[PDB]
RNA sequence: AGCCGGUAGCGGGCGUGGAUCCCUGGAUGUCCGAAUGGGGGAACCCGGCCGGCGGGAACGCCGGUCACCGCGCGCGCGGGGGGAACCUGGGGAACUGAAACAUCUCAGUACCCAGAGGAGAGGAAAGAGAAAUCGACUCCCUGAGUAGCGGCGAGCGAAAGGGGACCAGCCUAAACCGUCCGGCUUGUCCGGGCGGGGUCGUGGGGCCCUCGGACCGAAUCCCCAGCCUAGCCGAAGCUGUUGGGAAGCAGCGCCAGAGAGGGUGAAAGCCCCGUAGGCGAAAGGUGGGGGGAUAGGUGAGGGUACCCGAGUACCCCGUGGUUCGUGGAGCCAUGGGGGAAUCUGGGCGGACCACCGCCUAAGGCUAAGUACUCCGGGUGACCGAUAGCGCACCAGUAC
RNA sequence: GAAUGCCGGCAUGAGUAACGAUAAAGAGGGUGAGAAUCCCUCUCGCCGUAAGCCCAAGGGUUCCUACGCAAUGGUCGUCAGCGUAGGGUUAGGCGGGACCUAAGGUGAAGCCGAAAGGCGUAGCCGAAGGGCAGCCGGUUAAUAUUCCGGCCCUUCCCGCAG
RNA sequence: AAUCCGCCUCCCAACAAGCUCUGCGUGGUGGGGAAGCCCGGGUGACAACCCCCCGAAGCCAGGGAGCCAAGAAAAGCCUCUAAGCACAACCUGCGGGAACCCGUACCGCAAACCGACACAGGUGGGCGGGUGCAAGAGCACUCAGGCGCGCGGGAGAA
């Protein structure tokens, strides 16, 4: 019915896995389509550009290429660690996500 | 609901519907199953004009391909109104 | 050949069976069949037609079921009848069946 | 169109009679209409309001047909 | 919490005032198609009647309506067409086997047709068949390759009984009573409709005397639980190291009603998706379970001899069904001829007869246990792109 | 490892036969990376009851223009009925329909047949037959009895008059 | 049903006329208009646009004769009357308005259709000029128009 997605836009991850692994970051977009997300200046890559109007002087530039959602990990901004995530139903009672090693809301 | 607007759905850009202006014929693309009569009001009520002689012919889609697929365009009318004497379709005069 | 309006008598299949030879019963070695067919055996119809009503029906009838129709006559005369077509009175004919 | 201004339509839509939806959309049928035409004289850069236009009419004939159907 | 299908780009927008998306219900739904105003070379063409639009009478468009057949009093209701297998009914081969071939086999199969439905058929004994017996029907095991059938060849092949599955029985016709309507041959008339009555094999009912005067309960209806059609919560890992990448190796931990499985840069219980265990419906569908209602159900002697399904039984002729191929050939069915009776009647127990028993024909319905798999899900000592479906891919396509 | 097996790939014959009518060519100029093969000119030859022109079938965008040459073209290709794109088909009078009927088809009535279905006076359908009003010229890259121009005409509705 | 059509009789007309329909000619008017010469277009040009001959298988047409094998239907159209209706209706003349849907490009004896091919095959109808050969749609040459057939260059054996 809908992709799961543990993170998004734009909470602050811990890059756990891979040549980035310890960086933490901005999530700067979610694809659920491709399971991934875009983390600032995380996976950087050379990409060719040819000389365009978009791009006179062509050469090179930088893009952010997308991480494996699961690579990913939310920091809890109470508590400050990478953590799981749990749900909490509030008194509303909407839902929301909530660190897994203290309590606070993740949002 | 059916409104003249219905009708009438683009006017038909090229150099020989535009050399029709100057003689107060309109080149219209209209609904393929569009009659003369109900053409002729369409415009009347649209550019309020009066509409004096009507021709219309069908134009069948062009056959047309992308890549390993084979498809058609739209099958499409085109009409051409005549206004009465020294009216004109301002719209259309354009260009 | 076809079907009795009145018994729903219809036409029938039957094999035609050919013997030669003398019986067991008689001393013989016994019946040897020669031929089986495939055949059809029809009702014995025929037509009846009766005024009813002053109009004239008809029925397509087994020959068995002839007495029926007259029948079916006698207890029509407890019926509205009169004015109405023959296709129409046949069906209240039928209908008391 | 906004979502807030598809509610507004809806509830002043559902406010008018049969034969003021029916003059509306006669309105809304000729505006789309003009923007057909600039769209094929490559001079609709707001494109998407061909879409709006078409859905507002839907809407608008869908509670016409509310109104009249009991 | 993203989104404007595959699908990027141009060019523009939407979303925590909750978008996209998922489920349910509704609206719109050109033309063709049963196709149904009429015509027709499907997807086009041409009309009638009512209403509307345009300047509108001609012309055109928009809305509504108009086929045929059946049943019931012009109007109502219904039918028509489709569905992969499954099912019943009406018809119905041949190769082949018989080491030739005709009876026989293949086979009442293939196939055509009609019809049904989520199943269909069958079903409440005129049964079985030897037991002093059983007790509707269906379906499985067995009985049994028995009994038998058979150019006694090739081959074909039951049933009772026993073990199981499921379980349930009902409504009529007739006697007789009442009512409406019709008939002419005027009533103690005949006939048609409707209602009452009645439903069985220890025979039962009707009618006339006598005596006696609340329980059961649906297969119909209503409510509800449960179920389906979207979902949701869901335990526990860090560090070092090699490496493009750790989930590998090393160190120290932790969860477990969860160590099924799939992902993540390689090999991960603890990163993700899950898993165990739980939770969830406003709407539609189901509801065989629970509850309620309603329809419907229920006596005993005694007398009477009124009723107890007709072109029927029964006999004969021609055939089919059965294991039964004419046989000692009954039984069930029926195309032809003949042709009864109402229980002191009738059918049956393998020619026939007697005796002794069994059973109540010629009206109808009836869940479940059974079959199938287009559809959804689960699972493989199933395939892995010459395989597996004809198709992993835009295939019933190109050709 | 064999089934003139099956599917696929790749060899051999071989730089071989052939390149599809023996109507036939030559030169100059242009264009282009490239030219016997495309464009233009002159010369030559062939058809001319056709190998020219107009209709109907059938075909279905093949038409005109611009940009192209991988493949298609029996060679080549700058060209093309090829690739991409854009344009292009205009009717009261032409043809068909809103007219007629032919064979035949279908088919109220009606007849017949196990089912499916087969027939069937009327009617209906059915044409390249009947019936019915447009000729000449001009215009576009590409349509023209269709657009335009000139001169003519048909039916239907309404009205007026006789 | 009928005043129509058929049949009988009489009067007048009869290889005529009259009435009617078509072909052709003319006809207000509107168009076209060569070679050659310049770059499809300009000019030629104020173009001329006349006389004679030949002459259809086409037209008048539903013409004529002869023959035997004896040669569609139905509507349009005219006429007759019936229900009706006779303030209607229909006919004639004039005027104003109204006049729908589909086809139309292009190939079309062929490289675009049928033959697996840009295939020496097959494909119905019309037009098909000139001269000469008795005639002709034959034959030769040639007009308009269209082509040299989508491999070529050499060589000069069997
Ligand atoms: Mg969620
Ligand atoms: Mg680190
Ligand atoms: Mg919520
Ligand atoms: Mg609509
Ligand atoms: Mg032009
Ligand atoms: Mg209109
Ligand atoms: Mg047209
Ligand atoms: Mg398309
Ligand atoms: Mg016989
Ligand atoms: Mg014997
Ligand atoms: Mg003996
Ligand atoms: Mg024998
Ligand atoms: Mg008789
Ligand atoms: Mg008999
Ligand atoms: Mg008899
Ligand atoms: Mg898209
Ligand atoms: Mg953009
Ligand atoms: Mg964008
Ligand atoms: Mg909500
Ligand atoms: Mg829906
Ligand atoms: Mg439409
Ligand atoms: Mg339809
Ligand atoms: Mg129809
Ligand atoms: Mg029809
Ligand atoms: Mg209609
Ligand atoms: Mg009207
Ligand atoms: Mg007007
Ligand atoms: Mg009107
Ligand atoms: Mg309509
Ligand atoms: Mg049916
Ligand atoms: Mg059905
Ligand atoms: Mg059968
Ligand atoms: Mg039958
Ligand atoms: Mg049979
Ligand atoms: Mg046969
Ligand atoms: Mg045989
Ligand atoms: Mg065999
Ligand atoms: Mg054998
Ligand atoms: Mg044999
Ligand atoms: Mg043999
Ligand atoms: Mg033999
Ligand atoms: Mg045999
Ligand atoms: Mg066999
Ligand atoms: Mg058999
Ligand atoms: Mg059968
Ligand atoms: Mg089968
Ligand atoms: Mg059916
Ligand atoms: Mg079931
Ligand atoms: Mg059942
Ligand atoms: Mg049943
Ligand atoms: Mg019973
Ligand atoms: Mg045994
Ligand atoms: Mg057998
Ligand atoms: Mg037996
Ligand atoms: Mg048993
Ligand atoms: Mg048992
Ligand atoms: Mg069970
Ligand atoms: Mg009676
Ligand atoms: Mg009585
Ligand atoms: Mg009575
Ligand atoms: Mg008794
Ligand atoms: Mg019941
Ligand atoms: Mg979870
Ligand atoms: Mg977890
Ligand atoms: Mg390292
Ligand atoms: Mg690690
Ligand atoms: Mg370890
Ligand atoms: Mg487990
Ligand atoms: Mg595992
Ligand atoms: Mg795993
Ligand atoms: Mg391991
Ligand atoms: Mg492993
Ligand atoms: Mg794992
Ligand atoms: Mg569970
Ligand atoms: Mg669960
Ligand atoms: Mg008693
Ligand atoms: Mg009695
Ligand atoms: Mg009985
Ligand atoms: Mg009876
Ligand atoms: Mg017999
Ligand atoms: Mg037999
Ligand atoms: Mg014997
Ligand atoms: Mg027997
Ligand atoms: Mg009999
Ligand atoms: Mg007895
Ligand atoms: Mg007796
Ligand atoms: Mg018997
Ligand atoms: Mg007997
Ligand atoms: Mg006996
Ligand atoms: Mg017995
Ligand atoms: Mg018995
Ligand atoms: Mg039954
Ligand atoms: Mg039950
Ligand atoms: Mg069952
Ligand atoms: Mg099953
Ligand atoms: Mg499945
Ligand atoms: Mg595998
Ligand atoms: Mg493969
Ligand atoms: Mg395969
Ligand atoms: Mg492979
Ligand atoms: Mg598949
Ligand atoms: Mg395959
Ligand atoms: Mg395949
Ligand atoms: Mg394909
Ligand atoms: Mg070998
Ligand atoms: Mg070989
Ligand atoms: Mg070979
Ligand atoms: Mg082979
Ligand atoms: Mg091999
Ligand atoms: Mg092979
Ligand atoms: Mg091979
Ligand atoms: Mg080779
Ligand atoms: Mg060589
Ligand atoms: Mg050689
Ligand atoms: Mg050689
Ligand atoms: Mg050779
Ligand atoms: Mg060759
Ligand atoms: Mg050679
Ligand atoms: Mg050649
Ligand atoms: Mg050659
Ligand atoms: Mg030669
Ligand atoms: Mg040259
Ligand atoms: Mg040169
Ligand atoms: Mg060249
Ligand atoms: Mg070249
Ligand atoms: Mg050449
Ligand atoms: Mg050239
Ligand atoms: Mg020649
Ligand atoms: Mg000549
Ligand atoms: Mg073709
Ligand atoms: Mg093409
Ligand atoms: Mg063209
Ligand atoms: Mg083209
Ligand atoms: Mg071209
Ligand atoms: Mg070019
Ligand atoms: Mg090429
Ligand atoms: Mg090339
Ligand atoms: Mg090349
Ligand atoms: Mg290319
Ligand atoms: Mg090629
Ligand atoms: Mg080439
Ligand atoms: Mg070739
Ligand atoms: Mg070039
Ligand atoms: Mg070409
Ligand atoms: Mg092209
Ligand atoms: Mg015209
Ligand atoms: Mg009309
Ligand atoms: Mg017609
Ligand atoms: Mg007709
Ligand atoms: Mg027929
Ligand atoms: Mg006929
Ligand atoms: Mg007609
Ligand atoms: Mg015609
Ligand atoms: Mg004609
Ligand atoms: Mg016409
Ligand atoms: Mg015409
Ligand atoms: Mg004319
Ligand atoms: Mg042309
Ligand atoms: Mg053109
Ligand atoms: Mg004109
Ligand atoms: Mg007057
Ligand atoms: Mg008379
Ligand atoms: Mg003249
Ligand atoms: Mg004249
Ligand atoms: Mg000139
Ligand atoms: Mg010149
Ligand atoms: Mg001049
Ligand atoms: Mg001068
Ligand atoms: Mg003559
Ligand atoms: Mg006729
Ligand atoms: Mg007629
Ligand atoms: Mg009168
Ligand atoms: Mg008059
Ligand atoms: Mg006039
Ligand atoms: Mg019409
Ligand atoms: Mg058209
Ligand atoms: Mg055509
Ligand atoms: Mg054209
Ligand atoms: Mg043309
Ligand atoms: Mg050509
Ligand atoms: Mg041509
Ligand atoms: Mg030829
Ligand atoms: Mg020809
Ligand atoms: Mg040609
Ligand atoms: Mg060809
Ligand atoms: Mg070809
Ligand atoms: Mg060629
Ligand atoms: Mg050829
Ligand atoms: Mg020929
Ligand atoms: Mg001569
Ligand atoms: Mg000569
Ligand atoms: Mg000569
Ligand atoms: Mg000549
Ligand atoms: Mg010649
Ligand atoms: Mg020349
Ligand atoms: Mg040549
Ligand atoms: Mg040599
Ligand atoms: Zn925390």
């Amino acid at each position: 019915m809908r992709v799961k997605m543990h993170v998004k836009k734009g909470d602050t991850v811990l890059v756990a896995s891979g040549k980035y692994k310890g960086r933490v970051g901005k999530v700067k977009e979610v694809l659920p389509k491709k399971y991934a997300v875009i983390v600032e200046g995380v996976n950087i890559v050379k990409k060719a550009v040819r000389v365009s109007p978009k791009y006179p002087q062509g050469g090179f530039i930088e893009k952010e290429a997308p991480l494996h959602a699961s690579k990913v990990r939310p920091i809890c901004p109470a508590c400050g660690k990478p953590t799981r995530v749990r749900k909490k139903f509030l008194e509303n009672g909407k839902k929301i996500r909530v660190c897994a090693k203290c309590g606070g809301a993740l949002d | 609901m059916k409104t003249a607007y219905d009708v009438i759905l683009a006017p038909v850009l090229s150099e020989k519907a535009y050399a029709g202006f100057a003689e107060g014929k309109y080149t219209f693309w209209v609904h393929p199953k569009a009659t003369k009569t109900e053409i002729k009001n369409a415009v009347e009520t649209a550019f309020k004009v009066k509409v004096v002689k009507v021709n219309t012919l069908h134009v069948r889609g062009k056959k047309k391909r992308l890549g390993r697929y084979l498809g058609k365009r739209p099958d499409r009318k085109k009409a051409i109104v005549q206004v009465a004497p020294g009216q004109k379709i301002e719209a259309l005069e354009g260009l | 050949s076809k079907v009795c309006e009145i018994s729903g008598k219809r036409p029938i299949v039957a094999n035609s069976i050919q013997r030669r030879g003398k019986a067991k019963r008689e001393g013989g070695v016994g019946k040897k069949t020669t031929g089986i067919s495939k055949r059809r055996q029809y009702p014995n119809l025929q037509k009846v037609r009766v005024r009813v009503a002053g109009q004239e029906i008809t029925f397509r009838v087994a020959a068995s079921h002839i007495p029926k129709v007259y029948e079916l006559v006698e207890r029509a005369k407890g019926l509205k009848l009169e004015g109405l077509s023959p296709k129409e009175i046949k069906k209240e004919l039928l209908k008391l069946l | 169109m906004k979502l807030s201004e598809v509610r507004k339509q809806l509830e002043e839509a559902r406010k008018l009679s049969p034969v003021e939806l029916e003059k509306l959309v006669r309105e809304k049928k000729r505006e789309l209409m003009e923007l057909r035409f600039q769209a094929s004289i490559g001079q609709l850069s707001q494109n998407h309001k061909i879409r709006d236009l078409k859905r507002q009419i839907a809407r608008l004939l869908t509670v016409l047909n509310e109104k009249r159907r009991q």
